[PDB]
């Protein structure tokens, strides 16, 4: 990597390769989580995301996780980091979404992760519309997780008087 | 003994209720480097919960004071201070509560 000259392309293709990943083994991928994000100058990214996205899918499946579990969480990590950087879009709110429809701490911890962050971020609107999804998520559901959620948003509160 | 005890002697039950109980009697009954000395233990726990107890007992406490008291009292909320949210709100808001009232007049109306 250190052909620091480090050419586009090549950043590229692996995905090709990580198609590959869905024979599994966590523990592989893992390796290639970490080396996968650190191409990406925020770009080479939607195709990706997308492709994220496919694997959003695929993660959801009917799925017996016993290993990729381990993994969405790094994805999520090798995922942040990401959108720190980036200015990122649609797909996130889908992890919104997604982290609804989920059930276990580890997630909520992340969310919590990202209510910090969010937090400090606001460039806000989205997380409006997020707050209204959110509205309905809550709604929608009942948790000791969801319990302390309404409790930091409560917090957070703002219009709609 | 019931402090040392009852750490490694478990039960947050009984803390509960003790907790109460001694959330009333503070300075009255001095001692103050101990009963700090014990308070900071009780709330070293996790739990905000377990942590919390330590706050609420103080308020009766701190408003009587004791043989060294009321400036230290002032300067411990800002010593003693936490995060994580929620408890980082108990820190913030009891602060914020704090921020509110003239302390003085705080105490009183909070007390009762």
């Amino acid at each position: 990597k250190e052909h620091p000259a480090h050419e586009r392309v090549l950043q590229d293709l692996v995905m090709d390769i990580l198609r590959v990943l869905s024979t599994p083994d966590l523990e592989v991928r893992k390796k290639t989580l970490q080396l996968a994000l650190d191409l990406v100058s925020s770009r080479n990214v939607e195709e990706l995301v997308i492709v994220l996205k496919k694997e959003v899918i695929k993660t959801n499946n009917v799925s017996e996780h016993e290993d990729t579990d381990k993994y969405r969480q790094l994805l999520v990590r090798t995922l942040h980091s990401c959108s720190v950087r980036f200015p990122d879009m649609a797909a996130n709110v889908i992890p919104v979404l997604m982290e609804f429809l989920s059930d276990s701490n580890e997630a909520a911890a992340a969310d919590v992760l990202e209510f910090v962050r969010e937090a400090i971020q606001r460039f806000d609107n989205l997380r409006m519309l997020i707050v209204e999804k959110m509205l309905e998520v809550f709604h929608a559901i009942k948790s000791v997780k969801i319990y302390r959620g309404a409790l930091w948003i409560l917090g957070e509160y703002c219009s709609t008087k | 003994h019931l402090c040392e005890f009852i750490e490694d002697c478990e039960f947050t039950v009984l803390a509960t209720r003790i907790l109460h109980l001694l959330g009333q009697e503070g300075p009255k009954t001095n001692n103050p480097s101990k009963y700090i000395r014990f308070i900071y233990n009780r709330v070293v726990l996790e739990h905000e919960e377990v942590r919390a107890g330590a706050v609420s007992a103080l308020a009766k406490f701190g408003a009587q004071n004791e043989e060294m008291l009321p400036s230290i009292l002032v300067l411990l909320k800002r010593c003693v201070m936490d995060d994580d949210n929620e408890v980082r709100d108990r820190a913030t808001f009891y602060l914020n509560v704090l921020e509110q009232k003239q302390k003085a007049l705080n105490a009183g109306y909070i007390l009762n």
